[PDB]
């Protein structure tokens, strides 16, 4: 997260962070046995780490468990990060209490102009580079579709919305991908991909979560 | 330099013997990866 500050310990209950030697990617929990994160950070083994706060110090309040099923959308395209949505079941349920809760699917999509919560452990810098060990947030607003598009010619398909500032310095980076974009208690987006970090006129572009409600409803129905 | 690419973590060593972000990143600079990791 560049342009962030440092969270509040307790403040972000369901993020979690996809581990396949080292932390890779983000995630967020949605129910005591599933993890919703991006399709890209797919890999065949992932062990899911929560209640964390500090990355690099064992605090006593984490959880780590293995996943059992890994689920990546129907129609993810790679090429084009398009349906860039996957879902994680657990091996065991997580435990729920103050430092591991769940967010909430969003009954419909946000408006434009939203302001909403981001977070993760990715780069800080948007030319160098610097991993914190703290987790970081960032509150940021959803752009108008036009804007989105005009950012981003030919790229925007109709699961993708663009969070951030066209100014530029304030945005995710490498490391947040699959992270939570929470707007009024809800998961509106999932970190996806952007021209750089922080770059004037190019917003980060994240997963439409209000689009795949029914998918993950019915997935884990059936699972 | 700088390019569309995913924001994922996955480091990647670089023929020029630097290890970027993730592949991504590393074709964006016309650097070939070395190798999956970073450089040691
Ligand atoms: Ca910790």
């Amino acid at each position: 997260i560049v342009g962030g500050y440092t969270c509040a310990a307790n403040s972000i209950p369901y993020q979690v962070s996809l581990n396949s030697g080292s932390h890779f990617c983000g995630g967020s929990l949605i129910n005591s046995q599933w993890v919703v994160s991006a399709a890209h950070c797919y890999k065949s083994r992932i062990q899911v780490r929560l209640g964390e706060h500090n990355i690099d110090v064992l605090e006593g309040n984490e959880q780590f468990i293995n996943a059992a099923k890994i689920i990546t959308h129907p129609n993810f395209n790679g090429n084009t990060l398009d349906n860039d949505i996957m879902l994680i079941k657990l091996s065991s349920p997580a435990t729920l209490x103050s430092r591991v809760a769940t967010v909430s699917l969003p009954r419909s999509c946000a408006a434009a102009g939203t302001e909403c919560l981001i977070s993760g452990w990715g780069n800080t810098k948007s030319s160098g580079s610097s991993y914190p060990s703290l987790l970081q947030c960032l509150k940021a607003p959803v752009l108008s579709d036009s804007s989105c598009k005009s950012s981003y010619p030919g790229q925007i398909t109709g699961n993708m919305i663009c969070v951030g500032f066209l100014e530029g310095g304030k945005d995710s980076c490498q490391g947040d991908s699959g992270g939570p974009v929470v707007c009024n208690g809800q998961l509106q987006g999932i970190v996806s991909w952007g021209y750089g970090c922080a770059q004037k006129n190019k917003p980060g572009v994240y997963t439409k979560v209000c689009n795949y409600v029914n998918w993950i409803q019915q997935t884990i129905a059936a699972n | 330099k700088v390019c569309a690419c995913p924001k994922i973590l996955k480091p990647v060593c670089g023929s020029d013997g630097r290890t970027y972000a993730n592949s991504c990143i590393a074709r964006c600079n016309g650097v070939s990866i070395k190798s999956e990791g970073s450089c040691p």
